[PDB]
C-alpha cells in the first residue's frame, strides 16, 4: 500500500500478472463447456 | 517456444508497461535487479580474475 | 409443523419462506448436478410448506 504495489520477481508469471497481463500467453481462455459431464447433463 | 500475435503483442504491452512503471517508481525490482548483479557472483569472478591474472604474472 | 407457528406468532414469517425457497433451489441443483427426475419427498414438503 505505501511502498510499490508491484514489487516484480524473475518468474515472468507473477510479473505478467501483476502488470494486468496473465492470461495474454495462453492459446484459449479455460470455460465450462468444454466437459463431457456438462454435456450429458445438459 | 511458440510465438504468435497474441504473445508478441503481449510480450511488447509489458515491457512498455514495467518501464513506465519505473519511471514513476510504482515497482520494486530488488530480486531481479540483485539476481542479475549477483553481487556473489562479483566477488566470485573477481577473485577468479585475480587468480588467472597471478598464474599469468608467476609463468614468467 | 412448529417452525410455522413460531415464525407466525414471533413475526416475520417472510425468512422461512425466503429460507426454504434457498434450499429448495440449492436441492434441485443438487437433483441437476447427477441426473435424477423425480423430486425427493423433502422437496415436495417444501414446496407445501411455502
Amino acid at each position: 500500500s505505501e511502498k510499490k504495489p508491484i514489487k516484480i520477481s524473475a518468474d515472468f508469471n507473477a510479473k505478467a500478472k501483476s502488470l494486468g497481463l496473465e492470461s495474454k500467453f495462453s492459446n484459449a481462455t479455460k470455460t465450462a463447456l468444454g466437459d463431457p459431464d456438462t454435456e450429458i447433463r445438459i | 517456444n511458440n510465438v504468435t500475435l497474441k504473445n508478441l503483442t503481449a510480450f511488447q504491452l509489458l515491457s512498455q508497461r514495467e518501464n513506465i512503471c519505473e519511471l514513476l517508481n510504482l515497482v520494486e525490482s530488488t530480486e531481479r535487479h540483485n539476481s542479475i548483479i549477483n553481487p556473489e557472483r562479483q566477488r566470485m569472478s573477481l577473485e577468479e580474475m585475480k587468480k588467472m591474472l597471478d598464474a599469468l604474472k608467476n609463468e614468467r | 409443523g412448529d417452525d410455522e407457528i413460531e415464525n407466525f406468532r414471533n413475526g416475520t414469517p417472510d425468512k422461512l419462506v425466503s429460507d426454504s425457497l434457498l434450499k429448495l433451489k440449492r436441492l434441485r441443483k443438487e437433483r441437476i448436478l447427477n441426473k435424477v427426475l423425480k423430486p425427493t419427498t423433502e422437496e415436495r414438503e417444501l414446496y407445501f410448506k411455502v
